[PDB]
């Protein structure tokens, strides 16, 4: 006799957003959704100084403009999701006996646990990358004390 | 991946010429191109081994080298198809080469020019006028004495030499043909060979002649019975030295190098890693090393 | 989600075809349809050129890479990709740093002491702190030891960029391609003045494919880097480049002294990878802000690195 | 106290509804501090309510 | 499925549930189960259903052959 | 594939067998399925005497195998193959670090039997895996054997030309990237000794041989000890003499060809695991 035995599972997950999390408030976000063909990013800021005419005699600074660029900083983020392949040939089939349907739908809840464990992983780690990206350009307390 | 070289003939092949390479199926032929339709004309070693010329057999060593290696499954009128041999597959070679080699301890094999003579694996086509000569295929141990005849039959031919000329096996001896010139090819081994030597003669060690001073003067091994109870005087006047340890081991260093160099001198011609022959079967799943 | 799924179902291998000899009926519908995936996997159609991408899991192998961390001071950010990199050995257990050299920063180790050097020294200005990376050049290759503590770890797919400590990864073994799944091809990129055709010295079999060899050489003035490109063996170039190194025999013979043992080895010959023969190497230019050398382009390259052997 | 809550609080198995709420708030209750009788009149006098 | 797994792990099946994880095979033993009927020594003895033993005190069976 | 080879075990395996085989779980063994010659285990059986050639014509004949899990009955091992790799780790007894070189050798091993052995007192075999080790490091112990073995039969026939103390300060302890080994120097190693004596003392006449073959040049690079021998021997003594020289020196090359080399890529210290290829 062969007794299809079954196993408990527990996904202990907490479903994390990016735009419910505070740490959007820093941030505006777009979905530019062919990033992956993009392999620079520009930002021009065109900056008009005015000036002080004065009295004494001076040399004054005629008509002074910055032209400033930021380069877009790209950073992948990548995880890798295992998926057995014998409970995906199942998958292809149809069940019609009821072994067949307690192992199906078995491997059905192992390939959505496995795509609901993919996203949230890269919504973890796109709130990860984003607070790097937040604490690489985080001057310390101490000198923006002074330099602000 | 489609590995199926189908090589075509211009013209009919007769019925006496079908049978001859139907006995001659699964064994190695080496092709000029790598891809799927060929002409016979360029199909085996004919092309570097004529009828014309002498045997040179150091440049069919460097042609099974540097060309692909091909099994014969199935001849038909008009076109012999074959199989190419890459690495990573597994291949079914049998034994029909006529100087039989049994290979029964399941060495490991190797790819030569017909030294053994052409016109046994000559096999001819009436239809077009070409050639078809197989390599013959055999284990290594027997491949380096052979190798070893070829060369220095060159070098025995000024000064017996039956045993040099035929072939030393378990069961049968075999003859197998010597050119009475090598080649311009086979004299440039010789002379590589010869400025390797005329070298590394100087960086000899010191202290083996003392091992074999006293054990020819002590105890006989089965390995010291060639010198006939003889020491020569070369191995008295290079023992009027002391022995030290570095200089002997700077020249053991360099004998590495140089014997790893002779490794690759030697090494000529492809060799095949058996797996599983079957005796019975008489075919072998070999793989290229 | 929905794109994750449409993206995972595309990307799968198709299941087995079964025949069930048991019963009647499924033999059937079973073996047609084996025929329907045989006559539509054959004929000239998109069909049969479908299936190709599938790769069902012998012919495609994903490659091994390495992990090296290197100085940003010894590496230069503005180099091409398919640059072959020679990591040196270590002498301390515990280093935590592999050395590796590009060409030309191999080339300033070279020259720097005693075109390609235009390029070399307007990429690598400053040749006192690559001469102080490796701690002993002169007598190593005094001692001619310098081929065995030098090791090619094949060509540089993906160079991610640190201002401190930098990281590379090279194929150390496999088809060459590059790491980000944004897919292109590594193309190998040598300078045309260290490499050089055999066939153009040679001046008759196609083979399957025509290999790359480096050769570290034991010239007289200082070290010297070439590329060979050669269609036949490993032991079989050994014979060759015993006949291209004509002069090297006649140096060998007139240093008479045989117990010094430095001039007795001239170089080793180390087989890098395998590119196709029917698709030779492409000439190209490579250029910095001002200068411009010319570069072998290789594609389609097979990574795997063998031991130096010595001419 | 809320060290504890905070220390106890962590990953579990075997989870489900809301259960054990309180009436007048109608939040679910975490957990429960097992203490002496001297220590429950002490935390009524300190937390007062 | 053949038993109550409802409160155990939950009601939500993405948080918890149950899943095929291995498929054992057991043998269960087959034993031949033997009555005094089925074997074959019941043809030596006459048996019946005295139902009540302690009815019979005298140990001893008064026998008369008649020749 | 399907790779996976099994071998027949006939007694069940204890604990400390199943310790001791779990110890030296990541390394290779050669293959001959039969346990009884499983691997290098019947050329170092108390059957033969440990010659050296034939086990490295047997290393170099058979085939490889590196086996991934340990049971009491089974033996799960997979056989190399030249088209893709395996992870093997360094398990053996004498350590030796493979920090970033690009080739290992396997060779029998020289160290000593227990050095690198398993015996099984419950079955029939008694089992050992060969030293895989880097190239320069193989090549270091193959000088200092050889070495120690022609200075060693040298002081047995005569010692008043060299001294053992003298041999064993430096041809005891090899030195690659820093790390000095210990060797352990004890029969063994005397074949490989004699085949390489008997070239080295043939070799002159051979150079002679094959200089008068084909003038002056050649005969310059001979020292005058290393010039002179007399012309006058016998034909099919001088002709043997060269088929079993040169037969000896094409066994001797193919053998200074340390069989069997492994190529590794990224060396793992934290995990002690390398990616390995056959090349």
């Amino acid at each position: 006799k062969f007794e299809v035995l079954l196993g408990v599972y527990t996904n202990a997950i907490q479903y994390v957003r990016f735009l419910e999390t505070a740490l959007a408030v820093s941030c505006v976000n777009t979905e530019f959704k062919d990033l992956s063909r993009m392999t620079d990013g520009k930002i021009q800021f065109r900056i008009s100084v005015p000036t002080i005419a004065h009295g004494d005699g001076r040399r004054p600074s005629k008509q002074r403009t910055f032209i400033v660029v930021k380069n877009c900083h790209k950073h992948h983020i990548s995880t890798e999701m295992e998926l057995s392949m014998l409970d995906l040939e199942i998958l292809h089939s149809i069940p019609e006996t009821p072994v067949e349907y307690a192992e199906y739908v078995g491997a059905v809840k192992t390939v959505a646990s496995a795509l609901q464990f993919g996203v949230d992983a890269l919504e973890r780690g796109l709130i990860n990358t984003v607070l790097s990206v937040k604490l690489r350009h985080a001057p310390p307390m101490f000198i923006l004390q002074t330099l602000a | 991946m489609d590995l199926k070289v189908v090589v075509s003939l211009s013209s009919r092949l007769y019925t006496d010429e079908i049978a001859k390479m139907q006995q001659r199926i699964g064994c190695i032929l080496p092709l000029a191109s790598t891809h799927g339709t060929q002409n016979v004309q360029g199909l085996g070693l004919g092309q570097v081994y004529s009828l014309e010329t002498v045997p040179d057999y150091v440049s069919m060593y460097n042609y099974l080298s540097d060309c692909t290696l091909a099994v014969l499954d199935e001849v038909s009128v008009d076109s012999l198809i074959l199989t190419k041999i890459v690495p990573g597959q597994t291949y079914a070679i049998k034994n029909k080469y006529q100087p039989f080699f049994q290979w029964h301890g399941t060495g490991s094999l190797s790819v030569m020019p017909p030294v053994f003579g052409r016109e046994h694996a000559t096999v001819k086509l009436e239809s077009n006028d070409v050639d078809i000569v197989f390599p013959m295929v055999l284990p290594t141990p027997i491949a380096e004495e052979v190798l070893q005849k070829i060369l220095l039959f060159n070098v025995y031919s000024r000064v017996v030499h039956m045993h040099l000329g035929s072939v030393s096996y378990l069961g049968h001896h075999y003859e197998l043909a010597l050119p009475e010139v090598p080649g311009p090819l086979g004299l440039a081994l010789l002379d590589n060979l010869s400025l390797y030597f005329c070298i590394m003669v100087t960086l000899l060690p010191r202290a083996s002649m003392r091992l074999v001073r006293g054990l020819i003067r002590h105890e006989h091994h089965d390995l010291l019975n060639l010198f006939q109870e003889m020491v020569p005087d070369e191995i008295a006047r290079i023992d009027l030295d002391d022995l030290s340890v570095a200089d002997d081991l700077s020249r053991m260093r360099v004998m590495m190098t140089y014997l790893q160099s002779l490794a690759s001198l030697f090494n000529l011609g492809p060799r095949l890693a058996t797996a599983a022959y079957s005796q019975e079967t008489l075919t072998a799943t070999c793989w290229l090393r | 989600r929905r794109r994750l799924q449409r993206r995972i179902a595309g990307l799968l291998p198709p299941p087995a075809r079964r025949l069930n000899i048991s019963r009647g009926s499924e033999f059937t519908r079973d073996v047609r349809g084996l025929v329907e995936e045989h006559a539509q996997a054959s004929s000239l159609s998109a069909a049969a050129v479908w299936r190709a991408g599938l790769l069902a899991p012998s012919g495609w192998r994903p490659p091994v890479f390495g992990d090296f961390l290197i100085h940003a001071s010894s590496f230069n950010n503005a180099e091409a990709t398919g640059t072959p990199l020679f990591q040196f050995k270590q002498s301390d257990p515990f280093s935590g740093v592999d050395a590796v050299f590009t060409p030309l920063s191999l080339f300033i180790l070279m020259n720097h002491g005693r075109g390609l050097t235009r390029m070399a020294n307007l990429l690598y200005d400053s040749p006192a702190t690559l001469a102080d990376l490796v701690p002993d050049f002169g007598r190593l290759v005094a001692d001619r030891r310098f081929h065995n503590f030098i090791t090619p770890v094949g060509p540089l797919v993906e160079n991610i960029k640190s201002t401190y400590l930098n990281k590379i990864t090279t194929v150390v073994h496999g088809p060459v391609v590059s790491k980000a799944i944004p897919r292109s091809t590594v193309k190998v990129t040598v300078p045309q003045e260290a490499f050089v055709d055999l066939d153009a010295w040679l001046s008759q079999p196609c083979p399957a494919d025509a290999r790359l060899y480096v050769a570290l050489t034991y010239e007289e003035a200082g070290p010297r880097f070439t590329f060979f490109q050669s269609s036949r063996g490993h032991c079989q170039i050994m014979n060759i480049l015993r006949i291209y190194y004509s002069p090297s025999i006649m140096h060998r013979y007139a240093v008479v002294q045989p117990l010094h043992i430095e001039e007795l080895t001239f170089g080793a010959v180390a087989c890098l990878g395998t590119f196709s023969a029917t698709d030779g190497w492409r000439r190209s230019a490579f250029n910095y802000r001002g200068s411009s050398l010319p570069v072998v382009e290789i594609d389609s390259f097979y990574s795997n690195v063998s031991d130096w052997e010595v001419i | 106290l809320s060290e504890m809550v905070a220390a106890v609080s962590g990953e579990s198995v075997l989870k489900g509804v809301s259960t054990y709420t309180t009436a007048k708030g109608g939040e679910p209750v975490g957990g429960v501090f097992i203490v002496t009788d001297n220590v429950l009149r002490q935390l009524l006098t300190f937390l007062g309510e | 499925l053949f038993h109550s797994f409802d409160l155990l792990v939950g009601k939500d099946a993405r948080e918890a549930g149950i899943k095929f994880e291995v498929l054992l095979g057991v043998y269960t033993n087959a034993i031949q189960y033997v009555r005094f009927l089925e074997t074959a020594l019941a043809v030596s003895c006459v048996n019946t259903e005295f139902k009540d033993l302690s009815r019979m005190t005298d140990g001893k069976i008064q026998f008369r052959i008649s020749v």
